[PDB]
């Protein structure tokens, strides 16, 4: 036997992985292959395999049977691009292993995560496995170690995507938690430290698979992941055009594409959105949808939240980050978790030199025991933290209701803004007329005639305009225009802060 | 129009480049049943519409040739949204 002949042979085995069997039942259970799942997300012929030819070196519990060697040793890894810029990938492979983690496994996968690093590009990672390889030991837990450590390092440098495709236990389920952007399939993927057989054995609870860590929950409920998709063509389609929107690193600004959408139109169905009655709710998306370009906006955990709006849209070919309030669900008041998903959105725009527009429309916070013992305080202050550190454009627009703290908490001018718009229906007040003057005149006769008169000169968006809160109230229809300017103009900003050798984020 | 061929073509016109979005509208009727030839000869009784569409209406009717322009321009319009995502200012 040649030496071309043992290569040739190991290339065959490392393109089958487990076997055909194993690669039959992968199907049988509508899942792609490891390898499948990258000749779809990259563009094609783009792709260089690393390592293809690694083996284990563990001999515990009969590990070292050859029939017990297979190359690549369930990680596929290596570089290409989508759409022309470069990317780097992993993809781990259920079928060998159960895709399991093993020293050489984590070492693989590291290597990708310090050439990422070192280059500055994004890594996206697909992520199934069943956790630790126990045969080896402690050596996969030194492997996620490694991990952690890079994907630490690498916040704020590269963009780290992580999909899930499958499921996920032991401590490879942390990952996710480290990168940017966590994304599952829907009744494919699962997230969980332990499975069922635990929480029957450990507590009387009873649950099931789905219930326990399913995609729906992690969508719906935890706010764990960011979005789920249909099936596993599907949500590697998305992903492609979710990639497009970002940077390479954080030291470049944010992208900018051909776009063909005019800048200086005007959208005319804005000026009568905004109900004149207070008690009327309407759909913040109908405003982000028609100021963006060409109408493409991308929504982050369209379930979970729902009384906050975070995504990615365009406007004139430059990427940007929006965040409004939702009038339709809970009057779009604040409450904690909508100041989780704010605030980690807000913070990953600024450290990636994206801009944020901000649609304001909160008339405070939600009230109850329910939001006061679970940290309402602690947790508000994550949002108004992230907007005051922010040192990328801000433009902000209030669109009608801003009351009380929310006013500021919502990236407002005094926490280093660039611009402040208002409509003609904005109002902002400490609070609503009602409370206000019924506590200025408090026992006092006539009240109601009082009231009239504050209504009169308080229930509008001039006094606050009037002192500089405000930079110009503008006809909506003429919004887009405006933003678009003010985004061209204040893309060159830098600003200096005093040196710190980290943030204190209020946890 | 000056005749009753150019007033029909000019409406056919009309209604493929007249926008509504946010509503269901009634275009594709319109738009059927002016190129029906019964309604281009002038066959149109009061009940007209009741017997061509006895189980309702259905929508517009392909043929060979509409079905290849229509994949035609699908499928180049696929193409050029893919070929546009490519195109970046250059780092
Ligand atoms: C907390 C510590 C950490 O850091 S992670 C600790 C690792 N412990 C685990 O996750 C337990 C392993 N199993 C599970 O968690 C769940 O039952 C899983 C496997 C995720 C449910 O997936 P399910 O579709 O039922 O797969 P399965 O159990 O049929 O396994 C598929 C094939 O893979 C294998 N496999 C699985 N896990 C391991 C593992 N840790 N080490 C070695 N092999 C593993 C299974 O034996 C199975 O192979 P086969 O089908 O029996 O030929
Ligand atoms: C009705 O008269 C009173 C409504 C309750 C007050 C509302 S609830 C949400 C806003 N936040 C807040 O502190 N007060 C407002």
């Amino acid at each position: 036997t040649s030496v071309n002949e043992r290569i040739e042979n190991k290339r065959r085995t490392a393109l089958l992985g487990g076997g055909q069997r194993r690669i039959d039942a992968q199907h049988k259970r509508g899942k792609l292959t490891a390898r499948e799942r990258i000749s779809l997300l990259l563009d094609p012929g783009s792709f260089v395999e690393s390592d293809m030819f690694v083996e284990h070196r563990c001999a515990d519990f009969g590990m070292a049977a050859d029939k017990n060697k297979f190359p690549g040793d369930s990680v596929v890894t290596g570089r290409g691009r989508i759409n022309g810029r470069l990317v780097y990938v992993f993809s781990q492979d259920f079928t060998v292993f159960g895709g399991s983690l093993s020293g050489a496994h984590a070492q693989k996968i590291c290597k990708i995560m310090d050439q990422a690093i070192t280059v500055g590009a994004p890594v996206i990672g697909l992520n199934d496995s069943g956790g630790a390889r126990i045969q080896e030991g402690v050596e996969s837990l030194a492997g996620y170690a490694d991990i952690f450590l890079r994907n630490v390092t690498a916040s704020g440098v590269i963009p780290q995507i992580s999909l899930i495709m499958g499921p996920c236990a032991g401590g490879a389920v942390y990952s996710p938690a480290l990168t940017d952007f966590t994304f599952m399939v829907k009744d494919t993927s699962y997230l969980f430290i332990t499975g069922p057989d635990v929480v029957k054995s450990v507590t009387n609870e009873d649950v099931t698979q789905e219930e326990l860590g399913g995609a729906k929950t992690h969508t719906t409920m935890s706010g764990v992941a960011h979005r789920a998709f249909e099936n596993d063509v599907d949500a590697l389609c998305n992903l492609r055009d979710f990639f497009n929107y970002l940077p390479l690193s954080s030291q470049d600004p944010a992208p900018v594409r051909e776009c063909h959408d005019p800048s200086d139109r005007l959208v005319p169905e804005l000026d009568t959105i905004v109900p004149l009655e207070s008690t009327k709710a309407y759909n913040m998306v109908d405003i982000i949808h028609s100021v963006v370009d060409e109408r493409e906006f991308f929504e982050i955990m369209p379930n979970y939240a729902k009384n906050i709006i975070v995504g990615f849209a365009r406007m004139n070919g430059r990427t940007v980050g929006i965040v409004g309030n939702q009038p339709k669900v809970a009057s779009g008041c604040l409450d904690i978790n909508s100041s989780v998903k704010g605030a980690r959105f807000v913070r990953f725009c600024d450290a990636f030199n994206i801009p944020l527009i901000t649609f304001v429309d909160v008339p405070g916070f939600l009230p109850g025991t329910a939001q006061e013992y679970g940290g309402i305080i602690r947790h508000g202050a994550k949002l108004l933290y992230a907007f005051a550190e922010a040192t990328v454009p801000k433009v902000t627009v209030i669109t009608r209701k801003a009351y009380g703290g929310a006013y500021d908490v919502m990236s407002s001018k005094h926490l280093c803004g660039d611009t402040n718009y208002a409509w003609p229906t904005a109002e902002i007040a400490v609070m609503g007329a009602k409370g206000a003057v019924e506590i200025i005149f408090k026992g006092h006769e006539n009240v109601e005639a009082a009231q009239a008169e504050y209504i009169e000169k308080f229930a509008n968006p001039f006094p606050a305009a009037v002192r500089g809160f405000v930079d110009d109230i503008i006809q909506p229809s003429s919004t887009r225009a405006r933003i678009c300017c003010d985004l061209d103009v204040l893309a060159s900003k830098k600003v200096q802060r005093p040196w710190r050798k980290h943030a204190n984020i209020p946890l | 129009g000056s005749d009753r061929t150019e007033a029909l073509k000019r409406m056919a016109d009309a209604l493929d480049n007249y926008v509504i979005r946010g509503v269901t509208h009634n275009i594709a009727l319109l738009r059927e049943v002016i190129i029906n030839s019964r309604f281009v000869k002038g066959d149109i009784s009061t009940k007209f519409l009741s017997d061509v569409y006895p189980d309702g209406f259905k929508g517009h009717m392909l043929t060979k040739s509409e079905k290849n322009q229509l994949l035609a321009i699908a499928s180049s319009l696929f193409v050029a949204f893919q070929l546009r995502a490519q195109h970046f200012q250059e780092n």
